[PDB]
């Protein structure tokens, strides 16, 4: 309440200090930082790997 | 000494929205049912509305009046079908609320025409302009908690 | 400074005072209870729960 | 375009622009009359069409509509229709006059589509309407003499 | 997706989908986008298509979403079907409407999941916005991760 | 092969498939496909070979296998085990695909709608035949995604 | 980023366009991690796995 005589207002504003400032926190859910990089020239990849190897 | 004037202080009963005119029926293009207008729980405005009335400022969701009154649209000024409210802060029944447009009776707020601008106490006085678009009861002249028919 | 904090968490607004900020925010955290588990062991739980949220 | 000679008829009803009660989207705000133009008593007494097309000015005045027959923008059909179910009164000198908007049932004619009321001033019904497209269903099963919803 | 490349280019709506005769104010019922004079089209024409959200207006009208440092007005934010037009989903402004909450497929800036709001400037988007509230109801159908309807 | 009994996407019937042997080998697991559909792709053309056409490879690898310019198999041919596709190009909807002979269905796609033609683009094509190879024993019939006979 | 960690982890199988783990996997035995019913014992038996198959 703004008066001692009971009467609010609420809609009525001025000094806006913070507004639009909000956010909303993202938990963490990378898998490119935890993977190497490296840059490369070429404009497709071939990869080589070994499948079961014999034994016995 | 020491008297409270809306904002959840005052008591205006419970009034019947399915009572004069033609009753649709239950559909969308509604809005939801809050404390507030703009504002969230325990932090909204009042008039002397309890059935009846309720105006959006901004989002989409509804409590007692606040609204450029000016210039009146959405079509009418909403009315509930099939639930009646049951709270005393115009309307704020925590639900979604399915809303119509047949002739309904409504409760106003606030001294003299709706023409002028808005109060933030969730009222209706006269502004600067003049032979802006009234709401309900015309040709009459309105106080504050008139009942009116659309 | 007693009643403030009382009121801005929430201890009954009749719609005339600040909004009740306990309310709003985030539910109860199931995931943080590995199923009986001590109570201290729950406010341990909980301050690790809240760096995975990316919160400070 | 601008043709009607002074007040509406009675023929089919024309009473909710055509007899139907309150239905539709509603407005209902009341606002003052200024007198009418484009039929006959452009000036003196009572104005000009008695039920048919009113239009808003933008000081939220009403009168007889002062647009007809424009094509390739957008709608705006006004109807002053009282608070009453299955009463309409026009214009007068002075006082406030409750208005509308459609959300009323017309009268269609010919094997075309409504795609709404005459675009000229005046009646309280749709003409058969070769001035809007005739293309997809607008409103089913239509056929001559169908009742329409505008 | 089929064989030798996917979805190109715009995608068919359903078409002729005639809604009518609604006691509430949603946007389904036949009704007009306005923005003043008198509607489009003549016989034998066929209209355009427009996506995005709009917004019920005073009487029995709709126009674009605008702002959000001006007021929220009419129900639930909807987007626009065919009954006039012959092409896909979307209709010409002055007609009458009927929208639905599919508007298969035109692209256009951002998606609408989960509800869409008016942005600040008045660009169309996706919930969430308030948490605290429901906004016009507009869910589409699957789409996502790529430029659509919103 | 060499019973006519075709048409679906799976077939429980003879030479339709396999499970060991059978004019084609079929894994108890299958191996995926590095190229082709193995996933589901929402676009792209995912290389050369839409029309089947492939061999597996050592390990858990399938990869590309196509017919020299000027020239098409008298023998049989290889196509992928019978699938549907809600992927853009590729014989699987997202599966793990092995290999087989004649006899399993396919998807067929281009520019025609007549008996195929044998392209040089590593793929074989809806034409009409005039001097360039049919390709199934039920021609092909395509509308571009329909489900083929070899 | 994210985009990128969702199809790297998990996407129906992949490998025509980011290979996943999921694809690549031979082999996998919970018996040497032991049989827990405490979420934190499953942790602390797997950072040794990954020296079996002999990487760090």
């Amino acid at each position: 309440m703004s008066q001692l005589s009971n009467q609010e207002k609420e809609y009525l504003i001025s000094k806006a200090l913070e507004t639009e400032e909000g956010r909303v926190a993202l938990a963490q859910a990378m898998a490119n930082p935890i993977r190497v990089s490296l840059d490369y020239q070429g404009v497709g990849r071939k990869l080589l790997v070994v499948d079961p190897l014999p034994q016995g | 000494p020491y008297v409270r004037l809306g904002y959840e202080g005052i008591l205006n009963g419970a009034h019947d929205i399915d009572v004069a005119g033609l009753n649709g029926v239950e559909q969308l293009a509604g809005k939801f049912a809050t404390i507030g207008a703009n504002g969230v729980k325990l932090a909204g405005d009042n008039g002397t509305n309890a059935v009846g009335l309720f105006r959006e400022d901004l989002g989409d969701m509804v409590n007692a009046s606040e609204k450029a009154s000016f210039y009146f649209r959405g079509g009418e000024y909403y009315v509930n079908i099939s639930r009646t409210s049951l709270t005393a802060a115009g309307i704020a029944a925590g639900d979604e609320i399915t809303c119509d447009a047949d002739g309904k009776m409504i409760k106003f707020t606030g001294t003299g025409k709706a023409l002028g601008v808005v109060t933030h106490v969730g009222e209706y006085r006269a502004g600067n302009m003049y032979e802006k678009a009234t709401q309900g009861v015309t040709d009459t002249d309105t106080f504050i908690g008139f009942i009116m028919y659309v | 400074v007693i009643d403030r904090a009382q009121q801005r968490a929430k201890a009954d607004i009749m719609a005339v005072e600040d909004a009740e900020i306990f309310s709003l925010l985030e539910g109860a955290a199931t995931a943080v209870n590995a199923v009986t588990i001590s109570s201290g062991g729950l406010q341990r739980a909980a301050l690790t729960k809240a760096f995975q949220e990316v919160e400070k």
